[PDB]
């Protein structure tokens, strides 16, 4: 059960849950496999510390192990889209989809964990049915591939080449190479 | 003009014996101030220094001379409190129609709700306003008045009950001083 | 669990889900496969609305991967018949069933995320039984392929064979095709 925090406030005392006296220190966490419903939750948090404080950052953990890339792109674009520059603090496993949004952060403020893991991979979709059906959805993906792995490169700053290369074939890669690639700033000093 | 003046500037006494006061009075100055062979005849600006003195008022407003004041309210209270120039225009126009005699029969000079942000002399302009007009200011603290039985201490409490002997803290203030300006502070919370 | 938010008020703090907090603000939300009652509580947030100001504009989030028809009718017909113009915005993605809906906002108010996709192709409802009852059933279907491909040409502004060329098979339509297409005026970038 979600622990019951309480908030001294000059009006009188307020009982709200962990993770909503988190939310008004701008501090969002992310969890589990991406979902519509998941994705959409984390959409409205942001909405609503724009229109708070569109100056303060905001902070985002990431914590999840993948998910459906499609509703993973909603918080991707909500972010860019909102003033408040999101950071990105990378507190454990960060998948694909999960290290996607690790870049996505604002440049200069995403972050991790001296012991976390991050792995990237190629998009992985499968379809069946008739040979035209498969045709149709085996073009699709590779759009999404292309589309994400140019996203990446720009916010990562390295050149598509590799990131093409390496993203073909499973790759883990740890915190202090993360800052190698150019994947995260720096660890946190303290 | 002294049963006219009197009835406005002194609410407490009866009109008949209230003129008679103020009439025999006019005579008595006219007996001590001059020194010899001024004039006898009492005109109007005599009859407006002792009712003002009968209302404890500084003679500005009870007296036809102070236009001057009035028809550079506007600019006098800029310097006090500069900014918002169309909140201190609207404030000038709904006293200047009050004095000219297009006043409203038995509603008050004026009632304004000043909404705006803090920080931008609201309360400011109000004492300000009654020094240039020389009345008492009346200042009401409507976060105290917040529970429903808290509106007794203002008309007071009926007889057979605690605070009857008390009039009331906005009736024994109006009462006490009728040429005044009344602030309420933080209406909403009322 | 739904995170909580409060709202200052001069009497005293309000306590709202950020969902309805969200709500108050003229903002539904539209996610998951659609259903008869997930789209009862869609069309029950736009009366609401309605009553409130009808001259607001509604914003109708879009990342539903699609679902019954049936359902998403009702939603349609709702936004049509209120007289505030509602404002859809794609997320993630729009299925056929996502994709009318989106379309079906008000001339210059659709919009899709830079990112987003917007996937269309003719039902997949099938029927079983007799070959009498299939019969009947088989021509019904057809009727709301063809309904839903003319209330689509209105809306995208093509012509019934484009819609039908185009809905044949499954075909999924990046943001800026979407624009090409007609489904949306632009992209949302700037306000
Ligand atoms: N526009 C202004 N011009 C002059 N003083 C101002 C102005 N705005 C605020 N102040 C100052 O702020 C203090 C509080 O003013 P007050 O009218 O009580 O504020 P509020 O309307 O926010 O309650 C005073 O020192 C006042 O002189």
């Amino acid at each position: 059960l979600v622990p019951m925090v309480i908030e001294q406030t000059s009006r009188g005392e307020r009982s709200f849950d962990i993770y909503s006296r988190l939310l008004k220190e701008r501090v969002i966490f992310l969890t589990g496999q991406v979902e519509d419903h998941m994705a959409n939750l984390i959409v409205a948090q942001m909405l609503f510390l724009e229109a708070e404080n569109p100056e303060k950052d905001i902070y985002l953990y990431i914590n999840s192990p993948g998910g459906v890339i499609t509703a993973g792109m909603s918080i991707y674009d909500t972010m860019q889209f909102i003033k408040p520059d999101v950071s990105t603090i990378c507190m454990g496993q960060a998948a694909s989809m999960g290290a996607f949004l690790l870049t996505a952060g604002a440049k200069g403020k995403r972050f991790c964990l001296p012991n976390s893991r991050v792995m990237i991979h190629q998009p992985l979709g499968g379809y069946q049915g008739q040979a035209t059906d498969i045709e149709i959805h085996a073009r699709e993906i590779l759009k999404v591939k292309g589309r994400m792995n140019e996203l990446m490169a720009l916010h990562t700053g390295q050149s598509l080449e590799q990131i093409e290369r390496d993203t073909e074939r499973d790759r883990f890669l740890s915190a202090p190479e993360a800052v190698e690639y150019g994947l995260v700033d720096s660890i946190l000093t303290h | 003009a002294a049963v006219e003046l009197a009835v406005k500037y002194i609410n407490d006494r009866h009109l008949p014996d209230k003129a008679i006061d103020v009439i025999d009075e006019a005579g008595a100055r006219a007996r001590l101030m001059p020194v010899s062979k001024r004039k006898k005849t009492v005109n109007v600006a005599d009859i407006e220094s002792v009712v003002a003195r009968i209302a404890r008022i500084p003679e500005k407003s009870v007296s036809q001379s102070d236009r001057d004041t009035l028809k550079n309210l506007g600019d006098r209270l800029k310097m006090l409190v500069f900014g918002q120039d169309k909140a201190i225009e609207a404030l000038t126009e709904a006293i200047k129609m009050a004095r000219a005699g297009l006043g409203h029969e038995h509603k008050p000079v004026g009632s304004f709700l000043f909404a705006g942000p803090t920080g931008v002399g609201k309360t400011e302009v109000t004492v300000q306003l009654s020094k240039a007009l020389g009345i008492e200011l009346l200042r009401f603290d409507m976060s105290e008045y917040m529970e429903r039985h808290t509106v007794s201490r203002l008309i007071g409490a009926p007889p057979g009950y605690v605070g009857f002997d008390q009039g009331g803290l906005l009736t024994d203030a109006v009462i006490k001083h009728p040429h005044a300006v009344l602030l309420l502070d933080e209406i909403e919370k009322a």
